[PDB]
């Protein structure tokens, strides 16, 4: 049970903040050190900061001290990283993880956090449409396509998580008017089409919008 | 300043090949080096910490050495749940420069296999709303490189089409491909014949796929 | 168990 839980995805107009959090479960939480990496779309990690889950000082690289701040909260089992000023450059998913010291300079993390997206723009949430695409054509495909949504992420799971095998869902697509797209689709047997429903869920956390739709052939 | 430069940026194995990933120090830091997975779509995890000590559950394919400034990691068998990008990273305590390296993509190399395409019309529910998409899908192939050509009544298509890729699949190292045409309402009625045409190596000659409008 | 105040003495290490 030792997992580290992050808050959700987040979407704040430039120059405003954004506060996510970081909750120790499965261990104690001052026990270990907390630490936090970046990573910007398609980039590499680049590492931010440490902080003492006892005494609470942080210990940062140049580039985020100041408009960065890490703070420990009343909670016990929580620390915060918070951006101010936030620019178009920190648009990126921030990782929380556990700090451990194999010795001098023997620094690595056994255990991190699913991740936090940023995005930062003054655009508003907008969630997606969902269509379905009907099988038509020894197997069979068909899918779901959501359609102009902002910002990232959208999770897509099939009855209920229940469908898994053959399930492709395909990265975001950035279109020309701003907003993502993608599509979800799953092979199944040709002959189950007409006695075994699907059902596509569409969830888009940033705009609270969630979606089921069955598809089936027209 | 301190940088690692990891090298190579990708490469390319068949499955139970030697993989070797190095990562060199511009100055020396420690003997103490720790290698990080992150897979598609997932968060990093520890692989090896301490130059040589693999993270408890990690297979002993995985092997750390090094001292000094250069240090190398290397896969014995390149097992097909191995893709993945994988990240070096040394940490100075007095200075709190901890750099990363560029990162090394690693990818497999399997036998051709041809695409299965799937072209989906638009549903009615979004042509209600003014828009139509129509949807190419390629279906478990590699290698990735493949070429989808819109026609409609045999005109071919550029501009008003994406493509989006999946990442090298765990379990058959081969990927998929949504090519998704966007037209209005309005043009698409202007036509009947919808195709896409895949091009790709384990297809003997190209591939078209289409409908016409009505069923 | 108090591994944490060894991270705060290494920086001291000059
Ligand atoms: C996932 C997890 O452990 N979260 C806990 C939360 O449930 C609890 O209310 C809080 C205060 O004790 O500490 C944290």
């Amino acid at each position: 049970q030792v997992q580290l839980v992050q808050s959700g995805s987040e979407l704040k107009k430039p120059g405003a903040s954004v506060k996510v959090s970081c909750e120790a479960s499965g261990y104690t939480f001052t026990d270990y050190a907390i630490t936090w990496v970046r990573q910007a779309p398609g980039q590499g990690l680049e590492w931010m900061a440490w902080i003492n889950t006892n005494t609470g000082n942080p210990t940062s690289a140049q580039g985020f001290t100041g408009r960065f701040v890490f703070s420990l909260g009343t909670s016990v089992n929580t620390t915060y990283l918070q951006i101010r000023s936030l620019r178009a450059e920190d648009t990126a998913v921030y990782y929380c993880a556990r700090l451990r010291r194999g010795g001098y300079n023997n620094y690595y993390m056994d255990v991190w956090g699913t991740g936090s997206m940023v995005t930062v723009s003054s655009a508003s949430t907008k969630g997606p449409s969902v269509f379905p695409l009907a099988p038509s054509s020894g197997t069979a495909a068909l899918g779901c396509l959501v359609k102009d949504y902002f910002p990232e992420p959208v999770t897509v799971s099939w009855n209920s998580g229940a469908l898994t095998s053959g399930v492709h869902t395909f990265p975001a697509v950035l279109q020309s008017s701003g907003l993502y797209s993608l599509s979800s689709v799953v092979t199944v047997p040709s002959s189950s089409l007409g006695t075994q429903t699907y059902i596509c869920n569409v969830n888009h956390k940033p705009s609270n919008t969630k979606v089921d739709k069955k598809v089936e052939p027209k | 300043d301190i940088q690692m430069t990891q090298s190579p940026s990708s490469v390319s194995a068949s499955v139970g090949d030697r993989v070797t990933i190095t990562c060199r120090a511009s100055q020396g830091i420690s003997n103490w080096l720790a290698w990080y997975q992150q897979k598609p779509g997932k968060a990093p995890s520890l692989l090896i910490y301490g130059t040589s000590t693999l993270h408890r559950g990690v297979p002993s394919r995985f092997s750390g050495s090094g001292s000094g400034t250069d240090f190398t990691l290397t896969i014995s068998s390149l097992h097909p749940e191995d893709v993945a990008t994988y990240y070096c990273q040394q940490t100075n305590s007095f200075p709190p420069k901890w750099p990363f390296g560029q990162g090394t993509k690693v990818e497999i190399k399997r036998t051709v296999a041809a695409p299965s395409v799937f072209i989906f019309p638009p549903s009615d529910e979004q042509l209600k709303s003014g828009t139509a998409s129509v949807v190419c899908l390629l279906n478990n192939f590699y290698p990735r490189e493949a070429k989808v050509q819109w026609k409609v009544d045999n005109a071919l298509q550029s501009g008003n089409s994406q493509e989006s890729v999946t990442e090298q699949d765990s379990k058959d190292s081969t990927y998929s491909l949504s090519s998704t045409l966007t037209l209005s309402k309005a043009d698409y009625e202007k036509h009947k014949v919808y195709a896409c045409e895949v091009t790709h190596q384990g297809l003997s000659s190209p591939v078209t796929k289409s409908f016409n409008r009505g069923e | 168990k108090n591994e944490q105040e060894l991270l705060e003495l290494d920086k001291w290490a000059s």
